[PDB]
Formats: structure tokens, C-alpha cells, sequence
């Protein structure tokens, strides 16, 4: 049993966004289909089931009027469609097959729906510098649309202590992290620190050496 | 409630529906005595009482008819002919607490067995002794009840039970408390298997002249054979006589 | 259906008993079985199947998760805790239509109490041209993760301008690490000398702070 | 419930004791009273009961001729009467309450009864010098009467290794013991070392300085 | 009725299972119960009610206490044991008039055998213008509490003149000490020059002597 879905689709509210599920692994005729959705570091919610051989689509009464829940038996496949898109819409759905007297039993990935007016904006990395045993240092970086980038010390020379800390939404609608790592005192004057972030949407690869 | 101080809710007047006690998982223990557990949607009660309380589980084999022990003895009693149902489920989630739960309590000492369904709440100082107590705790004076002491920690045999206790009273007469049923539309001058609140039999349904008061609900000629009923829905006295029969 | 799960964030040592309970509004039982299943989710992934009805176990689930229980109260329980299930764990009702889930219990690996190493970060000279001034408490390898920061910027405290942030919890030194960063505009930033972290945690007997003067 | 005594009476052997136990947080109407001895460090011996509202008492065959109950309901207080005191009757008394169905439940404090003819003595403090890695050193309290007395290093500037023996009683009917504590030996020459003893009940305040 | 406490000095370490017992001449039950109660002594307070009844516990008991057994055999078990444990438990008897306590078990921790640091100490200066002389053996930091000390003034065996004492149990260390006197009159002191505190223990393979010549 292996569900499929779109990957992380991102949409200005008031659009409509329209979610594949892919079936494999069994008959897809023989077992409902729900859907789940879940905003990050949240509570699942449970959003409706549909049955694959007779369209009778079942919802919650919060997704009933916002949700649309259809199948194509063809291909095997289901699709949700969302629509009058708001902030609160973004969030991971995850598609699942009935069993064992569960509804929402066996579930596929995930795919991650964000809701925003926003346009992809290049991050900006500005150096933490260490301030004048063990000393810490590193860089923050701001104002980048969307998630994820990647961030590592002299192109993964530098591993141990590091921690890049999960971005926040600011209120300006960009994402903000830092990247920290602690260094001995003794390699403060002769070892040189670069953090290397790395920003696939917007195609921006800056290297940044912090120095004290 | 504890044992010694069991609930009696007194059910009449409704329509029973008996979906709770299949429907459960909770239940580990669903004796009856008198009646068929599954046929309990078809039957119709004159009045149903519900006695609840928690015991011991390794005590709930003596919460039945004939049988002997403390609590039979001293804190609910059943009756030898019991036509009804002991429902018994572990309640050790709920009633056990880390330390120990000692709200419940059993009755340890009492002067005689007492009656069937026959309550005693007094906690007046048991006189196990020759001399007499006047009140007071001492050497023979004791405390007539005891703590259960229920901690989660303990062997099934002395998790605490919950306990319900279903008396029905089943009789020819008029039953306010029935099985839904659906009942249906009836026919005068056909032999018919006639279900009249709990009256059953089977014959023509004639219209009567039976003056019946109000507080009459149907009629025994000689030899006390049901020869009249009226039914709850018109209030109706219809007489019954067996459709023909004879040797050929 | 409602369904209040205790304890949300359970902290237990390897090789201990976790118990994470769920309570319904009304009865979960019906047609004789128990609907009542817990679900597993690791980080990064979907929901998995821990338990199906009260007490079935799901499939290639491990004899350590356990559930139990019927009527509206239910408890899971994991007797041999590993390092695999750090993970949310969810309850969730299926005897009525409208499937609900439980609040969630993120279940950590307890350790014992670690003091936080806390520095503070002034703005770079390039942000500084940019008008923007972020200033960066961070703490690096404090448990638990109950701990608060607050900002002093010439000794008054500052209420509606900071974001933080916690870093999950480590896989070997099962620590958590907290950056929290205050932003300012240049000439704010510039009207003021003395910025402060004021931090207090579990692991240290009086709050530390840790300060640094414009310049 | 609590149960409140009398503290620590002393009497000479022939002599009478009155014993008194207050009791609160109960009616004390319908609760027998019991009494029990102990040795210091020995077992415990029931004595008797005695109901509050009949004042039947009932003793123990040994304590029957030298213990007398009674009890005052007005002031919900009982007592003990020990006639023909010895040697053999110092000890701790307890005041018990029935409950559970146990005859001595619930206890209070306890009061301790000293036999003896002695009189109250200061106590000699007399400093067991170190011998001439860790070194060791005390001061040894004789002939002192009563008991307790309250021995300190330094007003409590030495805690660590310190060891203040248990007193014994003498033939002689006083009592003597030894404060014992362990110090580097590098701290022979240089550190102070005073202890410090306190006798109460004969007013006795001295301090000792332990050189070796 | 006589009630016989099997180990009335027991040590276990923590942790581990704890059983004091206890014997009774004639049958302790009646009217169906029985009157076997288990009580707890802390030293410096008052007794605590444990166990009242065979099995019952007493209020504010944890679950670590527990009481089993009939007729005239009873016995108390502590499987979690604990630090707060260390206490005189006794058993006792409700059934007849007269109530009858156990001998006692002074619960102790248990912990690896220690060698005692042994030393001497002669009678201070101003002790021999009293004219008595206390001779002092101290013994550091022992466990088990099992140990024999012995005095040979002259190499001759004193009988009936030393006064030991024994401090209770550390409270971190776990470990006994031991203190024994042994007085004399001057005359007798300063007839003799060789006086010797011979020891023996578990801890040590063969018994130590601390020996001091007057003057
Ligand atoms: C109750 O009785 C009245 C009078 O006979 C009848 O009109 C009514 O329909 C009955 N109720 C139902 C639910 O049929």
C-alpha cells in the first residue's frame, strides 16, 4: 500500500489549489479515501473521506463549504480541491486509505500547502561575529521566501555544535533564522569560518566568513 | 457508591432500550438469571430497579443468587429467585489513584445476614464482645466499615468492579416498561398472535361489552383465562376467543 | 467527539515505562469493540498506525507499544522506551462520522538538569547599514526546555519585539538549544547603550545575564 | 488528630510521675485511650487503656500495681499515675489512639521519664589532641547530668567528618561522651580547631581549643 | 502472645526487596480478619501505623509497604526500598488483651564492606590532674557494623572496663563509627606504659592494633 502526492504547492489566497493522491498497492476500489490536514507543530484534523466506487463525499462541517473531494477510479488517483484560500489554509494534507476499522489508516507523505501574497525574495546572511575556553559565533539569515534553505560550516568541515535553528514567520510574511556553532578559544585568531547558505527558489548562494 | 451504601434508581414508565449492555466493551461480566440476555428488547417489565456499586472483583462471584461471603452477607444480598441481570466491569482506571483510594468501603461486621435487597448505612460501633460499647472504639468495639484501599498496582482478584444490578418484575400485569417493538395496526375478526403489553396469545379480537373501570386493563373469566384486554393505544375492551379448533 | 489527552509532553529515560492517556466526551464502544487507535509520527513523516481498536496492535509495531482500556477512558503505554520513539503521538475516535484526534504528546527522552551556555550576539556592521539592528540571545545545550528570556534595553524590559526560537532536541546529548533574536530599527537601536538577555532555567539557582554596551 | 505530652520529666526513684496527653482533632468521647513504654532503644511494652466516657481501665499484669489511668473529658486530656519509680522506669511514654481496629493507632510525640537520684552537673570537656595525609582529633564531655548537650566545631565552621558519638551512662549515674572530627594534615600547624559545648540544664558554656 | 521478628536487623540496599517477619504463639486471626498490624519508628519520632489489618494500609502508606500472610505467620515487604526507610519496624497484635509488639528491625541500606580508619587517643593533660585517664579508640568510616575491640594494657586483656559507643548510620556515607573508652585512675595509668586498641573487622584481612607507650 503506497500513496503518492504533489509536492508543496504554494498559492496567494483567494486561489484555488488542486491535491493528486495516487494510489498503488491495492484495488482502490475496495477502500474509502480520507484526508487529513495538520498545520505545523499541530493537531491533526480530519478533513473528509470519499468512495472510490460511488462519489458519495463525506466532510467535516468546518471543510464543507471551502473543500472539494473527488476520484478517478481510471488512473486511480483522488484530488482535494481547496478554494477561498486564507492564511489559516497552509498546512500539510496527507491522504490515507481506510483500514483495519480506522478511517484514516494508512497515510501517504504529505504535501505541504502555503498560503501567501508573497514572491521569492533572496535571503540576506549577516555575520554573528564571536564577541571579544569556548567562544560561539555565526550568521543569521533574513528576509528569504520560501523555506528551505540550506545551511552548513566550511561545506561540512564543521558538524560537531552546530545548530541551525528552524526559521520563524515574521510579521513582514519572510522567514528569519540563525546558524550557531561554538569553536575553541584557541582557533579565534587563526581558523577561518565560513557558513555557506544555500536558497534553491531563489537560486541565491552566498558564503559568508565571520571573523572576530 | 460504595457497596454498603449501594444506588437504587427505580426505573418505570419508558422505553426500554437494552443497546448500552450489547454494545459495551467495558463488560466482563453479564450474568442472567430468569431471563435470556439476548431476548431483553422483547420482553415488558412492570418495573425495573438498577442497583450500582463498586467491589472487589475477586467478591463480584458473590453478587448472585445463593451464594455466601461478605459482602452477600453483610452489603447486598440477592434474592434466591432474582429474575433479572448483574452486569460487572474492572473499573481500575477510574477507581484507583496513586497512593490510595479509600472513598469506598464494605461493611466488616454486622450482627445478622441481612434480607435480600435490604440496605444498612448506620455505622454504630460493632460489639464483637461480651461488653457492651455505648459508642466508644476500644478492645472489641470496632468500626462496622472497612476501606477497600484500591491502588492501581494490584492483582485483578482486588481491582476494583463496577457493579449493576437489574430487577426486573415480570407479571401478567400491565408492564410500563416495554421494548420499542414498532408497534402495528390491529384487525378484529381474524384468528391473529396478539402482543398486548406483554400479553400474548393467539385468537379473534372481538369488539366487547365488557364494562371495564379505568383502572382495569383486562379481564379473567373462570378458570382465570384472559378473556378481555384493552389496548394502550385506543383504550379499547376487546374480547379474546381462541380461533375454532377440534377433532377431525 | 472530544478528546483530552494527558500528558501532552511526557519526559521518560530510556528503559522506562511512558504512559500517555486519552479521555472521550461520550462512549468510544460500539457493536462490542473499542474504536479508539493511536497513531505514531516521527519528525518529517506521515502519521503511522500504532494501534488500531483498543488494544490490536498495527502493522510490524514493536511488543513495547501497548494500549488498553474501553468506555471513554484509554491509556498507551510504552514499557521499553528506545530511542526510536521520541515521536508525537496522537488519539483519535472512529465510532462516529466526524473523525477527531487527540492533542498530541511530543515524548522526549528525560536526562538529567544542564546548566544553558548563554552568549549574546550584537547586530553586524552590514545590517547595521541596512537600518535593521538584531540582537541574538542564544542558549546551547540546556535541559529541560522550560526556560525564559526576556530583553533589557537600558534596564527596561521589552514586551512584543523579540522572536525565538527552540532547536529540537539532540540526538546524543539530548539537549535543547534556544536562539531568541530582538530587531530593532537603526535609530532605535542607536538611542539606546545598554542590551541585556536576562535568562532564567531550571538549571541555574538565580537568573544569568548576560549584557553588552553599544560600541 | 494530634496527641500532645508532657516533655522530658525527671524524678528520683520512689517518687510519683503525673503524665499528661492533650488530644485534638477528634471527639475523644468515642475513642479509647492506650499507653505505651519503650527503652530507649528497646522494644515496645503496652501498658493499658482506658475508655473516656466510662472510666474502665484495663492494664497490663506487669504495670497493673505501679500505673494508674484517668481521664478528664472536660478538657479532652488523659494521665498516667507511675508510683514506686526505679531505675527500670525511664523511658519514653507514648499516648495512643485507637483506630483500624488497632489498639495503640495513632501515637503523639512521646515523653521521656528519667529515674534517678543524681543532680543536675556541668560536664568536662577534655581535648583528645591529635597524635604526634588526615589526622584525627576531639574533645571527650564527662560527668555531666542531664542529658542533652549540643556540641559544635568552630560556631559550625567544621561540619564535614564530624562525629559526635551517642553519651553512655555510667556506673557513676552521669553521662559521658566524644566529639570526634578528621583534618588534613597540612592543617596541623596553622588552623584553629575549637569545639564548642552547650549544657542547658546546667547553664554550662565552654570552649574547648584542641591543639596537637 | 509472644510474637517472634524474624531479621530484626536486616540490610538491603536500595531498591531491593526488604522482608521482616514475624511469628505468633497462638492464632492471631478472629472474625474472619485478622489482627497483625505493621508499625513504622523513625528515630527521634513517634511510631507510625503501616500496616493495620493482615494486608490493609495505613494512612499516608506508599505502595512500597506491603502485608502478607495468615494465621500465625505474617510477614512485611519492601520491594522499592528507599533512603526514608531507614527505621524500626514492629510487629504487633490486636486479637487479645493484652497487645504484644514484635522485637523490632532496624532497617539499614546496605552498602560495600569499608575498612574502619582506627585511631588512639591518650587522656588529655588536665584529665590526669583530675586524676583519671580515658583512653580512646576511634573507628572511622566502617561498615558492616559488625566489629570487636579489644584493650591490652601491658599485653594484658581488659575485661569490664571499656564503654563503647556507635553512631548511627551516615546519612550519605552509610557507614558506622565506633568510639570505645576505657577509664582508669591515675595509679593504674601510670603503672603501665604499653596500652593497645585491638580490632577486628570484616573489612580487614587480619585485626589492627593502635598502640601508644606513656610519655
Ligand atoms: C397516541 O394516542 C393518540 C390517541 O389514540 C393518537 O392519536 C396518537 O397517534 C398516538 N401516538 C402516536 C405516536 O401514534
Amino acid at each position: 500500500v503506497q500513496l503518492q502526492q504533489s509536492a508543496a504547492e504554494l498559492a496567494r489566497p483567494g486561489a484555488s489549489v488542486k491535491m493528486s493522491c495516487k494510489a498503488s498497492g491495492y484495488t482502490f476500489t475496495s477502500y474509502t479515501m480520507h484526508w487529513v490536514k495538520q498545520r505545523p507543530g499541530q493537531g491533526l484534523e480530519w478533513i473528509g473521506y470519499i468512495n472510490p466506487t460511488s462519489g458519495y463525499t463525506e466532510y467535516n462541517q468546518n471543510f464543507k463549504d471551502k473543500t472539494t473531494l473527488t476520484a478517478d477510479k481510471s488512473s486511480s488517483t483522488a484530488y482535494m480541491q481547496l478554494n477561498s484560500l486564507t492564511s489559516e489554509d497552509s498546512a500539510v494534507y496527507y491522504c490515507a486509505r481506510e483500514g483495519h476499522r480506522v478511517g484514516p489508516a494508512y497515510w501517504g507523505q504529505g504535501t505541504l500547502v502555503t498560503v501567501s501574497a508573497a514572491s521569492t525574495k533572496g535571503p540576506s546572511v549577516f555575520p554573528l561575529a564571536p564577541s571579544s575556553g569556548t567562544a560561539a559565533l555565526g550568521c543569521l539569515v533574513k528576509d528569504y521566501f520560501p523555506e528551505p534553505v540550506t545551511v552548513s560550516w566550511n561545506s561540512g568541515a564543521l558538524t560537531s555544535g552546530v545548530h541551525t535553528f528552524p526559521a520563524v514567520l515574521q510579521s513582514s510574511g519572510l522567514y528569519s533564522l540563525s546558524s550557531v556553532v561554538t569553536v575553541p578559544s584557541s582557533s579565534l585568531g587563526t581558523q577561518t569560518y565560513i557558513c555557506n547558505v544555500n536558497h534553491k527558489p531563489s537560486n541565491t548562494k552566498v558564503d559568508k566568513k565571520v571573523e572576530p | 457508591a460504595s457497596v454498603y451504601a449501594w444506588n437504587r434508581k427505580r426505573i418505570s414508565n419508558c422505553v426500554a432500550d437494552y443497546s448500552v449492555l450489547y454494545n459495551s466493551a467495558s463488560f466482563s461480566t453479564f450474568k442472567c438469571y430468569g431471563v435470556s440476555p439476548t431476548k431483553l428488547n422483547d420482553l415488558c417489565f412492570t418495573n425495573v430497579y438498577a442497583d450500582s456499586f463498586v467491589i472487589r472483583g475477586d467478591e463480584v462471584r458473590q453478587i448472585a443468587p445463593g451464594q455466601t461471603g461478605k459482602i452477600a452477607d453483610y452489603n447486598y444480598k440477592l434474592p434466591d429467585d432474582f429474575t433479572g441481570c448483574v452486569i460487572a466491569w474492572n473499573s481500575n482506571n477510574l477507581d484507583s489513584k496513586v497512593g490510595g483510594n479509600y472513598n469506598y468501603l464494605y461493611r466488616l461486621f454486622r450482627k445478622s445476614n441481612l434480607k435480600p435487597f435490604e440496605r444498612d448505612i448506620s455505622t454504630e460501633i460493632y460489639q464483637a464482645g461480651s461488653t457492651p460499647c455505648n459508642g466508644v472504639e476500644g478492645f472489641n468495639c470496632y468500626f462496622p466499615l472497612q476501606s477497600y484501599g484500591f491502588q492501581p498496582t494490584n492483582g485483578v482478584g482486588y481491582q476494583p468492579y463496577r457493579v449493576v444490578v437489574l430487577s426486573f418484575e415480570l407479571l401478567h400485569a400491565p408492564a410500563t416498561v416495554c421494548g420499542p417493538k414498532k408497534s402495528t395496526n390491529l384487525v378484529k375478526n381474524k384468528c391473529v398472535n396478539f402482543n398486548f403489553n406483554g400479553l400474548t396469545g393467539t385468537g379473534v379480537l372481538t369488539e366487547s361489552n365488557k364494562k371495564f373501570l379505568p383502572f382495569q386493563q383486562f379481564g379473567r373469566d373462570i378458570a382465570d383465562t384472559t378473556d378481555a384486554v384493552r389496548d394502550p393505544q385506543t383504550l379499547e375492551i376487546l374480547d379474546i376467543t381462541p380461533c375454532s379448533f377440534g377433532g377431525v | 467527539i472530544v478528546l483530552t489527552q494527558s500528558p501532552a509532553s511526557l519526559a521518560v529515560s530510556l528503559g522506562q515505562r511512558a504512559t500517555i492517556s486519552c479521555r472521550a466526551s461520550e462512549s468510544v464502544d460500539n457493536y462490542g469493540i473499542s474504536f479508539m487507535n493511536w497513531f505514531q509520527q516521527t519528525p518529517g513523516q506521515p502519521p503511522k498506525l500504532l494501534i488500531y481498536g483498543s488494544s490490536n496492535q498495527g502493522s510490524g509495531v514493536p511488543a513495547r507499544f501497548s494500549g488498553s482500556g474501553s468506555g471513554t477512558d484509554f491509556s498507551l503505554n510504552i514499557h521499553p522506551m528506545e530511542e526510536d520513539d521520541t515521536a508525537m503521538y496522537f488519539c483519535q475516535q472512529s465510532k462516529e462520522v466526524p473523525y477527531t484526534f487527540g492533542g498530541g504528546t511530543k515524548l522526549e527522552i528525560k536526562r538529567t538538569v544542564a546548566a544553558p551556555s548563554v552568549f549574546i550576539f550584537p547586530p553586524s556592521d552590514e545590517q547595521l547599514k541596512s537600518g535593521t539592528a538584531s540582537v541574538v540571545c542564544l542558549l546551547n545545550n540546556f535541559y529541560p526546555r522550560e526556560a525564559k528570556v526576556q530583553w533589557k534595553v537600558d534596564n527596561a524590559l521589552q514586551s512584543g519585539n523579540s522572536q525565538e526560537s527552540v532547536t529540537e532536541q539532540d540526538s546524543k546529548d539530548s539537549t535543547y538549544s534556544l536562539s531568541s533574536t530582538l530587531t530593532l530599527s537603526k535609530a532605535d537601536y542607536e538611542k539606546h547603550k545598554v542590551y541585556a538577555c536576562e535568562v532564567t532555567h531550571q538549571g541555574l539557582s538565580s537568573p544569568v545575564t548576560k549584557s553588552f554596551n553599544r560600541g
